[PDB]
RNA sequence: AGCCUGAGAAACGGCUACUACAUCCAAGGAAGGGCAGGCGCGCAAAUUACCCAAUCCCGACACGGGGAGGUAGUGACAAUAAAUACUGAUACAGGGCUCUUUCGGGUCUUGUAAUUGGAAUGAGUACAAUUUAAAUCCCUUAACGAGGAACAAUUGGAGG
């Protein structure tokens, strides 16, 4: 039950929502890193106008997130959410900009079907078997045998494995996702260790402004390779 | 008198009702008794005819005078919480 | 333009945002006397000689 | 009674038309917005029972006057996609 | 310094005569009046204010009726006729006035006639306008308007800042029952009468109870002959004298006491009945109309 | 069939004195005292009031007096 | 405080009454303070005209007054008169 | 005092003016900018905040059409009057473009909705009228003296 | 003072005992512990208004429920804009005004409770439609709506 004031500078809200502004439910993602369903549709897109027409959107299937139905109203879509609408047959992303803001991202259903996580922590599961949990808290079962942390994974999105992965790298295209400098697509070309906690890595765009990143904050999209369409 | 702007009081008698004169000072003068303190001043009714507002025994609001009798330092503004200037005005009806 | 985008209409401002911004009048040496604004003379005049001095 | 329809929007999902209406009266008075949903019918090819009509603030000085109008696909899709008020003010 | 002087009007503010209460411990009922133009209600009122307190629906309540309002105080409601007589006998009588104003139609020659008389005899504590037939409107724009004027000549009338309410409908015949729960929210938390030279001396009574006590025998003999009367009421001025008391029954003429017998009330109001706590139960919302229904 | 009541209770009167239909409105008042004390300055000074009219000149109309010097000795 | 004193004076009056008056029922509470206000009471009037009992109507009532000992006396009352504001 | 006094009058007669609160409500906000000028004048030329603030001031007085567009100087900004301010008044710029008889004429029908500035009917006498805006100064088309109906007292007697 | 639930409380929601008030009764018994409002002298001055319709929240859950929120009413404490009239013709009177210097000087068109004529109209009345949860206001708006004895300007001061 937040003001429009206390909701993050990141999904924008204008004069007109009221003073209040919806809390995102609990969920994947987390709460200051997130869109909600409901900011999606009628205070981004404006396919709606109400909370009730809203909710007569969400009830009857027909706005899927990740490929699969979402029912709730504020349910968290934070980041690279592939987000389906079938009777408009459109699929958004959600991407950042250079200001520091959420994007939207029109595209159809080849670069809707794969989504790029980026890796959170690889441990032995019960079992005795390997598990792999992203950053969207997807947990993959016998994963890859070199896909360690900090490397992004091409998620199938239709049975939910493994497809490609990109390895953390110094001459890496990377984007940021947090701190002082956040949104800025630019190439990762130094990392220093900084054993003891919170390593940094030294970052360039590319037109020459170099940077300094936390490690937790970067997140890999490609060395070239624009595996997600970035808008032109 | 006191620290305040106006004074209450009682009309105990109006002096100088037998005077020949009509708008003698010492016909528009009245003794009245100020209630907070106790004690017995003169005020000026501002007019003859509108003496005859004033009764005995009624509770009296007066004011400064600040401008045939001089030295008698108050004037009556009110009577029985109605302004002096209305009822002579007739504007209004004295509640008794 | 804030009609015609979702085209809900408005509340004709409020009892809270007139609070606010007639008080803004309150505190503020402007005023206009036509058309225009006449602002103070004030620190909005010293920002003139500090910006041509960098 | 001149008719202007500006920002028209489809809306499959909501599955009604989305329409700005700037009307104009000139010289008449103001415009009955149930005429206005009988008007409705012709211009795009629709039956009256399936259109609602709001907003509608008069311009300043005549004329001109700015409504936001509805078009459903049916009258059940009204009657299940509607607001109770606005249900009332056109008569379902 | 600005402090001690608002200090100082304000203790001048507060001063008055020294006047005589003669209020006794026991106190009798507070007299409220129901006056205004005929056509206007005052009947009406009566009955919604008699079913506010005591729950009784009088289909043609009459006369005074003495009503539980609280463990100390209690009222008595007299609707006073459209007859200037009656207004003229009772204004000397009113301990506190529902002075009624007829909304569309303004204000009446009947309400300022009883301002005036009111305020010449003897200006009680509490007058409340009460502003009715607010429903025979069209336009609510006009409604504030009538509201507003009558407001403001009321004001200039009696004085500034007075309660005027307004009771704008009839539903069940009665009134709205919010409407004169916050009249009765003014009129049932009360203060003690204002100290009326006339009141303070001279001992009155409104008769609740008439009875014609008289030897048939006397009747058939003489049928206009000079008859004894029974009346009773409440003694409500000074006290009586013990024997040949002499009594104005207004507008029949002077009489003297033959008897007076002082008898235990109808109404006893719990404080003369346990003779601290706060609301009343429905053991006290007694009803004494001895001429109504 | 009800008593109305009329304009001298209507509006509490009393015994105002009697106004002029020019100080009922303040801007009607200072058009006729401007009017007026325009005229009162033309009984003291010269006001141009326009030149020689269309008909030419047809003498000093109101009079010439000789013997007065009315100039502002220096 | 010469309001307040005056005040307290009335109501010393007025204990000195109801405590000097509180001693005696049949003597005192009978026949040297009347009967005392508020009380409900019966009256009996002897020798009321029968055009009263035949015209009387519940809804006019009935004022019952204690005449003084001065105001049954006739005499020339020498009154201060003024016409009304609104009497034409 | 007797010289304000008739000071006040002659404005008040010159320009049809209601009461003496108009008169020094203009006096007000002609002290105002001729203080602000003179504020500007106290600093040496060639400040900036002088050349800015000043040239602010000189094109916002030429653009609502008191100061005249040949003098352009804070010393003639400091020389401005409140003959000038009445001057720029809706109501004397009716009576000097003719539309009306009188100046009382003039605020008589601006008050009952005759003239117009531009698009929209003004019912105000001391609309402040830029310079721009002084040329469409015209009776409106509900008025009869502008056309569509013959007006009041023209219905009753041709009735 | 002690205890109970639940993911989350030492909830104060409940229980028990003691202490302290207090209610009903058929005298054996039995249930219970807040804010808001008025008076606070005998003399006084802002609604006991309407709704979840928007934004938001809770639930088996599209529907059910919300004392946040929004809508309305009062207000000469201030503050803002400005009505209570505009414009002619004719007739008649010869004075009107001023001052330093006063039984004196200065200036030249001014009046009248005179007779008539034109128009303009917003306060108010008001069909509607619209606004809105439903209303109101606003904006549109057909029809009426000015001759003084009225659609009725006031507060002070000086003088005959
Ligand atoms: N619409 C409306 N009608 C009212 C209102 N008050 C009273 N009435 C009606 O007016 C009628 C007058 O009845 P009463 O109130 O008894 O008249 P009264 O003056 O009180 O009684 P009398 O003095 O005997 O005429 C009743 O039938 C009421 O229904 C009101 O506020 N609104
Ligand atoms: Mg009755």
């Amino acid at each position: 039950h937040q003001k429009r004031l206390s909701a993050p500078s990141h999904w924008l809200l204008d004069k007109l929502s009221g003073a209040y502004a919806p809390r995102p439910s609990t969920g994947p993602h987390k709460l200051r890193d997130c869109m909600p369903l409901i900011v999606f549709v009628r205070n981004r897109l404006k396919y709606a106008l109400n909370y009730r027409e809203t909710k007569a959107i969400m009830m009857q299937r027909l706005v899927k997130v990740d490929g699969k139905v979402r029912t709730d109203i504020t349910y968290p879509a934070g980041f690279m959410d592939v987000i389906t609408i079938e009777k408009t047959g459109e699929n958004f992303r959600l991407i950042y900009d250079t200001k520091g803001r959420f994007t939207v991202h029109r595209i159809t259903d080849e670069e809707a079907k794969y989504k790029l996580g980026k890796v959170k922590r690889v441990q032995l599961g019960r079992g005795g078997v390997p598990f792999l949990v992203t950053h969207d808290a997807r947990t993959i079962r016998y994963p890859d045998p070199l896909i360690k942390v900090n490397d992004t994974v091409k998620i199938d999105l239709e049975t939910g494995k493994i497809t490609d992965f990109i390895k953390f790298d110094t001459g890496a295209l990377a984007m940021i996702t947090g701190g002082r400098n956040m949104g800025r697509v630019g190439v990762i070309t130094h990392r220093e260790r900084h054993d003891g906690g919170f390593g940094i890595v030294h970052l360039k765009d590319a037109l020459d402004n170099t940077f300094a990143t936390r490690e937790s904050n970067v997140f890999v999209i490609g060395s070239e390779k624009p595996w997600i369409s970035l808008p032109k | 008198f006191g620290g305040s702007s106006h004074a209450k009081g009682i009309v105990l008698e109006k002096v100088g009702v037998e005077a020949k004169q009509p708008n003698s000072a010492i016909r528009k003068c009245v003794r009245v008794q100020l209630i907070k303190n106790g004690k017995k001043v003169t005020a000026f009714v501002p007019n003859d005819g509108c003496l005859n507002f004033v009764d005995e025994n009624d509770e009296v609001l007066l004011a400064g005078f600040g401008r045939d009798i001089p030295g008698v330092r108050f004037k009556v503004v009110k009577v029985s919480g109605v302004g002096l200037l209305a009822l002579w005005k007739e504007k209004k009806e004295k509640p008794r | 333009e804030y009609e015609e985008t979702n085209f809900v209409r408005l509340p004709k401002e409020s009892k809270k945002e007139r609070a606010k911004r007639a008080r803004m009048e309150g505190r503020s040496g402007r005023m206009n006397f036509g058309g225009e604004e006449f602002r103070e003379l004030g620190e909005g005049a010293e920002r003139i000689s500090r910006l041509t001095k960098a | 009674v001149t008719l202007r329809t500006r920002k028209f929007i489809r809306n499959p999902l909501l599955s009604r038309k989305q329409m700005v209406v700037d009307i104009l009266h000139p010289g008449r008075p103001n415009i009955s917005k149930d005429e206005l949903r009988e008007k409705l019918a012709t211009m795009y090819k629709a039956q009256k029972d399936q259109v609602s009509v709001f907003g509608l603030r008069t311009q300043y000085g005549g004329g001109k006057t700015t409504g936001f109008a509805l078009i459903y696909d049916s009258p059940e899709a009204l009657k299940k996609f509607e607001p109770r008020y606005r249900l009332v003010r056109a008569g379902l | 310094a600005r402090q001690a002087a608002r200090s100082h009007d304000i203790k001048e503010k507060r001063l008055h005569v020294p006047l005589v209460d003669r209020l006794p411990d026991e106190p009798p009922p507070r007299l409220v009046v129901i006056v205004g133009p005929p056509g206007v209600g005052k009947t009406t009122l009566l009955k919604s204010l008699v079913r506010r307190y005591t729950k009784e629906t009088m289909s043609d309540p009459v006369g005074p009726i003495t009503v539980v309002t609280s463990k100390k105080q209690r009222l008595t409601f007299i609707e006073c006729p459209n007859e200037l007589e009656a207004m003229i006998d009772m204004a000397k009588v009113a301990d506190i006035v529902l002075l009624m104003i007829d909304g569309n139609y303004g204000f009446e020659m009947e309400t300022m006639e009883f301002l005036n008389i009111l305020a010449n005899t003897g200006m009680p504590g509490n007058v409340f306008g009460i502003l009715t037939h607010l429903d025979l409107f069209k336009k609510p724009s006009a409604l504030k308007d009538a509201k507003k004027r009558l407001k403001h000549r009321l004001w200039t009338e009696l004085y500034q800042g007075a309660h005027l309410f307004y009771l704008s409908g009839v539903l069940n015949g009665r009134y709205p029952d919010r409407e004169i729960h916050n009249l009765s929210r003014f009129l049932s938390v009360m203060k003690n009468p204002r100290p009326l030279v006339w009141r303070n001396t001279h001992p009155y009574t409104i008769i609740d109870n008439y009875r014609d006590i008289t030897h048939p025998t006397k009747i058939e003999e003489d049928p206009l002959c000079d008859r004894t009367i029974e009346l009773s009421g409440y003694l409500r001025g000074t006290n009586f004298a013990a024997q040949g008391q002499r009594v104005h029954i207004a507008g029949v003429g002077d009489f003297t006491i033959s008897k007076i017998e002082e008898l235990p009330d109808p109404c006893p109001t719990p404080a003369m009945e346990k003779a601290p706590r706060r609301r009343l139960d429905e053991k006290d919302k007694k009803l004494w109309a001895p001429m109504a229904d | 069939g009800k008593r109305q009541i009329t304009w001298q209770i209507q509006k509490n009167k009393g015994l105002t004195p009697n106004r002029k239909k020019e100080q009922r409105n303040p801007r009607v008042k200072k058009r006729k005292k401007y009017e007026e004390k325009q005229k009162k300055l033309r009984s003291v000074k010269a006001v141009y009031k326009g030149g020689e009219g269309p008909g030419g000149y047809q003498g000093e109309l109101s009079g010439i007096k000789t013997n007065l010097v009315k100039s502002v000795k220096l | 405080q010469w309001y307040e004193m005056q005040k307290a004076m009335l109501q010393k009056q007025l204990d000195i009454n109801k405590a000097e008056y509180a001693e005696l029922d049949e003597h005192q509470r009978r026949q040297v303070e009347g009967y005392r206000a508020g009380k409900y009471a019966r009256l009996v009037i002897e020798g009321v005209p029968a055009e009263f009992c035949k015209n009387f109507q519940p809804r006019m009532p009935i004022l019952v007054g204690g005449l003084s000992a001065t105001e049954d006396r006739f005499g020339f009352v020498q009154v201060r008169i003024k016409r009304h504001r609104w009497h034409k | 005092e007797a010289a304000r006094l008739d000071s006040e009058l002659k404005l008040v007669g010159e320009y049809g003016l209601r009461n003496k609160r108009e008169v020094w409500r203009v006096l007000l906000t002609l002290s105002k900018i001729r203080r602000a000028a003179r504020i500007l004048l106290t600093l040496d030329e060639k400040d900036p905040k002088r050349l800015f603030e000043g040239n602010a001031l000189i094109r916002r007085l030429v653009r609502i059409g008191v100061l005249d567009e040949s003098r352009m100087k804070l010393d003639y900004v400091l020389a401005l009057k409140a003959e000038d301010f009445l001057e720029r008044r809706l109501q004397t710029l009716v009576y000097k473009l003719g539309l009306a008889k009188s100046i009382h004429h003039a605020r008589v029908l601006i008050r009952q909705r005759h003239i117009r500035v531009g698009k929209q009917i003004v019912n105000v006498p001391s609309f402040m009228v830029r310079l721009d805006s002084q040329k469409h100064i015209d009776f409106a088309l509900t008025s009869p003296f502008g056309g569509g109906r013959p007006g009041r007292v023209r219905r009753k007697k041709a009735k």
